């Protein structure tokens, strides 16, 4: 979509060749971010207690009470002001940065 | 001339060469920070008069739930770090931990592998050499407290040389009776309690009268790097643990009173640049296994 | 670990033909092969417990400079997942694959003067499993094959009563062979048992249960392809296909 | 007549007169708990994947926020901090730092600049003088436990006199073999292993008899009025990453193995109570030393 | 006869031979240009009042974000880019780096690979030989400039044969009084004070008269072909800098006052063609260590 | 016995004690980013025809703006520049710039004013002591790169005692003609051209053989902390100007050839720790100049 190919021409690409022609474009979300793990207990009551562990949902740490990626707020401004499809797209950057906020 | 060296500084035996890459670094963090909860969970269950905290602390460290009839060691975690204090300490000790443990281990916790941000005092006195003459008599005991006991039964006054090593960094000298110690061929100065000494000066020497000992009692002080998360006083209780369990009985190996004491010695010995990397990784263990056992412990 | 879940000789020759050589060799140094030493068992003893260390343990040991390091290296991370330390290879031999090197003479290596009895005993055959023991014999017939030394292989199966009851089945230079055998080369899997986080007595038993365990944390990671559910998503060069041949068989 | 004495104890050098007043011991206060907290703030982030609580931590005690490609000196409390301990060991030292400036970095914290609410215990052993007769010899070695080697070659036994200052609270004296002790013209009890002194008592008197010689191994506890925060193990590293830093460095000082070392030999000079009191305010300076310069090795 | 040759021409010690592949040439071009952006990235901090350009350096270089408290070390680059120069210098030197891992760290940004678009001119003088009757003393000091000083003792004036090998371009010979040099058949000219000379045109004999002794200075142009971001000025400083970290400290190999030295020597010696190829490798990453480490000093 | 050393080790003069503080310091390092500027602006005003960015330079640097047929000489940045580079030379300068001046000038821009960013290799040797018996003659000759001459009129070979001093990190000695070389009380290796010495192990013995003479090469490398903008190149061409322009003439004061030969020989003088830290703010001061004078002459 942003970097105007197709499927057939990036077919066999990599990841890391992936990431620099999308980042050299302007676009910085290319990373997956791994999820914080909550510590749960339940308590025992009439039966023996249980310990597990789950992932925060949405990738925020509850320390930080953010998002894991500490650049977001600068990589939303990247995507408001780039340009992608200039020949053939209107208001690409702008429309996708304010479904990101 | 006659020799004088102290003990602990004699026959440094060489440290092992494995686990001291990113990786492995990491792994001894991870523990050690682990550790530190345990011991914290063992102290909440008490005040709270419930296991929950302590169980779920041990899961974290050990990979397993804990069950009744079952001895509570550690898990797989107390088997790598176990092991890998012994590869520190010697080449002899064998590497039996796969690259797969390690870095399933260091994944648990983030933490950085960095054992180079802050630096911790070390009083171990380094005597290298004290060359005295023929009608005299040098004793030296004590590895944080040096005494140098001197007796000359010469006719004449005799000078001995003092060689503290170039890594201390002050040596803070005390005599029995005021006496004189000068550089070499610097003329000697008027007779005194105390002196304080930088050991790159160069050797030293000391003019010792006929009649009564003259005693030198000798405290050092050198800066290491260390990780900010060192603590001495629980790599020192560690290092006692450790031989009491017998991990530090391997073949060909130099025993020593205090973690003080080891770092120093090799230190002292040649490319002790790089032994004293491999020996940080190793207090830092030894601070991890400290807080594990305690949590732990067994009859 | 991903050459120990192989469990058909399909895989596990797929898996050499992709894989190079700087995979078997291993870049820590590790400690000498043979050694009476003790280690640590806290979860059974309080006294060290004695045990031999060797080269087919999971973990680096030094290795000799010679081409026979370099033969054994191969087969001790096939059979227990990793290799030895024999830096200094160079480029051209390293970016071979591992089947390069045990079959063709392109390589530039001279295996011919090999002896699979000396290779077996420094191995420690005596110490290794069913499946271990199966997995060398597949590294041997290879070399012989490249060598011409075919009546070698069958006469050393002939002295070793059990490496003839259970040798692989399979001409080196048909692809019809692979296909049809059926044996069982799988060390680590899914296990059917039982299988709980425990510590092993030996240093071999202790470093196998950590690549069982760290293969279930495998299967249910991300880094693992699951055919089943995203087979359109494998490009079609490494895509599973049936009439799947290795060059020149 | 022989006399023997502690080395430690000789010619306790005079301490600064400067930084002593209410602003001053604020300033030394308010630097103390800043950077305890820089030293909390290190663990806390690398427990958690953020720098905040570690840039919060700095920017309160350097005034300044903290920048990649920069040493992280500390700022001007740093350098406020380092000239005072300077000023504080002796009365040699300049004094730099303006009124003003200490001041102003005094009302960064609001805490209090008591420095005498708690006390401390110090384990130096203050043996002004021991007094021997003619064919004797007496050796006194170490300051945490002194060792007194005494040696009798004379035909009959003789009598050894202990004075242990006024200061010290308690002194346990511990022998090589059982010996006699007892106060000045008092009967002398049967031999014993161990002896417990009040040093106000009086000198005591030690039965030497002809032989082998006799070791007597001695410890003490002094009480010091310290503030609250005080802690030993953070002093002591503190001295010795001060006197390794150059900032001793005086003409005309005395250098001592341990902070326990220098504020003993301050108590039994002249203007003990005095001295001691300055010397105080340096053991918090150099608790705020360590814990800062460990954080930020420069 | 006596035979004098230049201290640094003796015995050049073998290079390594790993890391000169396609793909380990792409790591070494593509460390350089990242390195140099962490230099860069400082003065673009300072216009912008923020970190922004640096944390997005070290990023591309590190693979990690910049965190306070923890020394910035450079990452996995660093690591690499160490110990290929260790193995660059000597054949002896363990490669320890996987492919893999080169491969990897070459794909973080395009760059040419060609280590051979450019050249430079080096300046260390080649003596190979210095032949000299019985009654006449040579001494050659000097290695960017060598001062030959010969002395004649002998009744008669004598003939020096003068050997400045075949690699040099172009040497140039100063005198201190005016002389006589030719070659080996061709006649004497009238004596002047220098003289340019070929290397390949042949040994060259100079007439030493009786008397006072006379020096000559030699000074060499020798052109290497060298990638296009070569720079002379960083290469010596990075020489100087892995020198000193301990790169170079392994049995069996020779020190060089300077990387001219280096590739001189290597130059002259047997198989110098392909010897030459691996030491301009070397300099490209010691051009990238000495901007990394003084960008991130450890 | 006799006794050499190296002349530009010889009584080095006190240095200057003013302008050193942190807000003396940010104004050096702002002059040398907007000194940097202006020459820069040079090369821009080319690119675009339009003098823009050079009155945006100068208008920044000299607070006025340019004239046709008005002299440019820097402003008041110009002359406080001049002033505190005399100052820091010698402690008899007079401090004549206001302080109030010298922050209104650091204020022009957002730079760290840090000293200890990175670190530099100065080429300096320091041949301290060179110890040679009765019947021997040693001359030394060179501060970048050191010639010792050494001949041996006596019976039987000589010992000379090298002592490069304990600041110096490495040290390598290429002789005419092979030698031996070895510690205090060590034996004696075999003959070789090169050695590689580190100045903190010793004083080391060469054995010197009767007959022709031996001249031994030395070259030395020292690291020194300097900022990150600190240019070599610029430093010593700045060193050379304000020699010429008379910044350096004052009574009492030695002189050098080289910046490089300026700040080691202050390292070699007692508290020589604390004389580089100035001479360090010295050199950015010069770079500064440079650049300044360069782009306004006169």
């Amino acid at each position: 979509f942003l970097t105007n190919t197709t499927y057939d021409i990036v077919n066999n690409d990599t990841i890391d060749v992936l990431k620099m022609k999308l980042r050299n474009q302007g676009w910085p979300f290319v990373e997956r971010y791994n999820a914080v793990e909550i510590d749960m207990s339940v308590e025992p009551l009439r039966s023996p207690g249980q310990v597990g562990r789950y992932y925060n949902p949405f990738n925020i740490d509850p320390l930080t009470k953010k998002h894991v990626e500490d650049r977001l707020e600068e990589f939303i401004n990247q995507v408001q002001v780039g340009r992608f499809r200039n020949a053939s797209g209107n208001a690409v950057g702008t429309t996708l940065a304010a479904f990101l906020r | 001339a006659n020799r004088a060296t102290s003990a602990f500084l004699d026959n440094p035996h060489p440290v092992g060469v494995n686990y001291v890459d990113e990786g492995s670094r990491q792994f001894v963090a991870v523990a050690e920070l682990l550790a530190s909860k345990l011991i914290d969970s063992s102290r909440e269950s008490d005040e709270s008069n419930s296991d929950v905290p302590f169980v779920q602390a041990y899961s974290k460290f050990a990979d397993d739930n804990p069950r009744h009839l079952r001895v509570k060691t550690g898990g797989k975690m107390a088997n790598a770090l176990t092991n890998v204090i012994r590869s520190y300490y010697s080449i002899n000790a064998p590497a039996i931990v796969p690259q797969v443990e390690i870095d399933r281990l260091a994944s648990k916790a983030t933490v950085s592998g960095d054992m180079y941000n802050s630096y911790a005092i070390f009083n171990s006195v380094p005597i290298v050499e004290v060359l005295s003459p023929a009608r005299t008599t040098v004793s030296i005991v004590g590895s944080d407290r040096a005494d140098v006991t001197m007796l000359n039964t010469g006719a004449g006054a005799a000078n001995i040389t003092f060689n503290f090593g170039q890594i201390a960094e002050t040596v803070i000298l005390k005599g029995s009776v005021p006496f004189q110690l000068a550089r070499l061929n610097q003329p000697m100065p008027a007779a005194r309690f105390t002196y304080k000494l930088r050991p790159l000066d160069g050797p030293f020497i000391v003019v010792l009268p006929v009649g009564n000992p003259l005693v030198i009692s000798a405290t050092a002080a050198t800066r290491i790097q260390v990780p900010l998360a060192f603590n001495k006083a629980l790599v020192e209780s560690g290092f006692q643990t450790a031989m009491n369990d017998g991990l530090f009985d391997i073949q060909n190996v130099n025993y020593y009173s205090s973690f003080d004491e080891f770092i120093i010695s090799q230190y002292h010995a040649q490319d002790g640049i790089n032994r004293v990397s491999t020996c940080v990784i190793l207090g830092l263990a030894l601070q991890a296994y400290d807080q594990m056992r305690r949590a732990l412990p067994v009859r | 670990m991903d050459v120990l879940s192989k469990g058909s000789l399909k895989e596990l020759l797929a898996h050499l033909e992709k894989t190079p050589l700087e995979e078997a060799i291993s870049y820590r140094i590790g400690t000498v092969p043979y050694q009476n030493v003790l280690i640590s068992r806290n979860e059974y003893y309080n006294q060290l417990y004695p045990d031999t260390t060797s080269l087919i343990d999971g973990v680096s040991r030094e290795g000799q400079r010679n081409v026979n390091g370099l033969i054994m290296s191969i087969i001790s991370y096939v059979v227990s997942g990793s290799g030895h330390y024999i830096p200094n290879i160079g480029f051209m031999l390293l970016r071979r694959s591992i089947l390069d090197i045990l079959t063709k003479h392109d390589t530039g290596l001279v295996t011919n003067n090999l002896n699979y009895g000396i290779i077996a005993r420094n191995l420690t055959v005596s110490k290794m499993n069913c499946e271990q023991r199966k997995r060398m014999l597949i590294c041997f017939k290879l070399l012989a094959y490249k060598d011409g030394n075919q009546n070698d292989y069958e006469i050393y199966l002939n002295q070793n009563i059990p490496l003839k009851q259970i040798a692989p089945n399979f001409i080196p230079g048909d692809m019809r062979t692979v296909i049809h055998n059926q044996d069982q080369l799988a060390i680590v899997g899914i296990p059917a048992y039982r299988l709980t986080q425990s510590t092993e007595l030996s240093i071999r038993d202790d470093n196998a249960k950590s690549y069982k365990l760290g293969y279930v944390d495998w299967y249910n990671s991300n880094s693992f392809l699951r055919e089943r559910s995203e087979f359109n998503l494998i490009r079609l060069k490494d895509r599973d296909t049936k009439y799947g041949k290795l060059n020149g068989w």
